[PDB]
Protein backbone atom coordinates (compact mmCIF):
# COMPACT_ATOMS: atom_id res chain seq x y z
CA UNK A 1 0.00 0.00 0.00
CA UNK A 2 2.53 2.60 0.96
CA UNK A 3 4.56 1.94 -2.45
CA UNK A 4 1.40 2.43 -4.37
CA UNK A 5 0.22 5.41 -2.24
CA UNK A 6 3.76 7.37 -3.15
CA UNK A 7 3.24 6.29 -6.57
CA UNK A 8 0.17 7.78 -6.93
CA UNK A 9 0.93 11.23 -4.86
CA UNK A 10 3.95 11.15 -7.12
CA UNK A 11 1.35 11.53 -10.16
CA UNK A 12 -1.14 13.56 -8.56
CA UNK A 13 1.67 16.43 -8.32
CA UNK A 14 1.95 16.16 -11.88
CA UNK A 15 -2.13 17.77 -11.98
CA UNK A 16 -1.14 20.71 -9.19
CA UNK A 17 -0.31 23.79 -10.68
CA UNK A 18 2.21 25.27 -7.91
CA UNK A 19 1.45 29.20 -8.67
CA UNK A 20 1.51 28.42 -12.50
CA UNK A 21 -1.13 28.83 -14.54
CA UNK A 22 -1.58 25.38 -15.55
CA UNK A 23 -0.51 22.13 -14.86
CA UNK A 24 -0.60 21.18 -18.55
CA UNK A 25 2.83 22.74 -20.01
CA UNK A 26 1.54 22.53 -23.40
CA UNK A 27 -1.04 25.38 -22.33
CA UNK A 28 1.07 27.15 -21.06
CA UNK A 29 3.71 27.19 -23.71
CA UNK A 30 0.93 27.66 -26.64
CA UNK A 31 -0.81 30.66 -24.65
CA UNK A 32 2.00 32.32 -23.15
CA UNK A 33 5.32 33.95 -25.09
CA UNK A 34 8.30 32.23 -24.46
CA UNK A 35 9.65 34.45 -22.02
CA UNK A 36 6.79 35.07 -19.89
CA UNK A 37 6.33 31.02 -20.00
CA UNK A 38 9.82 30.71 -18.47
CA UNK A 39 8.61 31.90 -14.86
CA UNK A 40 5.40 29.52 -15.60
CA UNK A 41 7.50 26.71 -16.35
CA UNK A 42 10.19 27.01 -13.78
CA UNK A 43 7.69 27.09 -11.13
CA UNK A 44 6.57 23.84 -12.25
CA UNK A 45 10.12 22.41 -12.37
CA UNK A 46 10.42 23.39 -9.44
CA UNK A 47 7.59 22.29 -7.83
CA UNK A 48 8.03 19.04 -9.55
CA UNK A 49 11.38 18.49 -8.53
CA UNK B 1 9.88 39.04 -25.10
CA UNK B 2 8.15 42.11 -26.99
CA UNK B 3 5.56 41.25 -29.42
CA UNK B 4 4.67 43.86 -32.55
CA UNK B 5 5.36 44.51 -35.83
CA UNK B 6 8.99 46.15 -35.83
CA UNK B 7 10.10 43.29 -33.05
CA UNK B 8 9.65 40.63 -35.15
CA UNK B 9 9.39 41.61 -38.70
CA UNK B 10 12.66 43.90 -38.20
CA UNK B 11 15.28 43.60 -35.19
CA UNK B 12 14.34 41.15 -32.84
CA UNK B 13 16.51 40.84 -29.56
CA UNK B 14 16.81 37.46 -27.93
CA UNK B 15 14.99 36.67 -24.65
CA UNK B 16 17.87 36.55 -22.50
CA UNK B 17 19.76 39.47 -24.59
CA UNK B 18 22.66 41.52 -22.18
CA UNK B 19 22.98 44.79 -23.39
CA UNK B 20 22.15 48.30 -23.14
CA UNK B 21 18.85 50.17 -25.32
CA UNK B 22 20.00 53.93 -26.04
CA UNK B 23 17.65 56.09 -27.95
CA UNK B 24 17.48 59.57 -28.40
CA UNK B 25 15.21 61.76 -30.75
CA UNK B 26 16.31 63.35 -34.24
CA UNK B 27 13.51 65.15 -34.77
CA UNK B 28 16.08 67.77 -35.23
CA UNK B 29 18.32 66.14 -37.99
CA UNK B 30 16.64 63.63 -39.69
CA UNK B 31 13.07 65.26 -40.67
CA UNK B 32 12.36 66.86 -43.74
CA UNK B 33 9.12 68.77 -44.35
CA UNK B 34 8.77 67.40 -47.70
CA UNK B 35 9.12 64.39 -46.29
CA UNK B 36 12.03 61.98 -45.21
CA UNK B 37 10.88 58.38 -47.00
CA UNK B 38 14.95 57.36 -47.06
CA UNK B 39 13.89 55.12 -44.02
CA UNK B 40 12.11 52.19 -44.35
CA UNK B 41 10.63 49.34 -42.29
CA UNK B 42 9.05 45.79 -42.84
CA UNK B 43 5.33 44.93 -43.14
CA UNK B 44 4.83 41.70 -44.51
CA UNK B 45 7.41 38.60 -44.10
CA UNK B 46 6.27 34.98 -44.29
CA UNK B 47 7.39 34.49 -40.99
CA UNK B 48 8.68 35.44 -37.93
CA UNK B 49 12.42 36.36 -37.52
Amino acid sequence: NHNAQALNTLVKQLSSKFGAISSVLNDILSRLDPPEAEVQIDRLITGRL
Amino acid sequence: GQTGNIADYNYKLPDDFTGCVIAWNSNKLDSKPSGNYNYRYRLLRKSKL
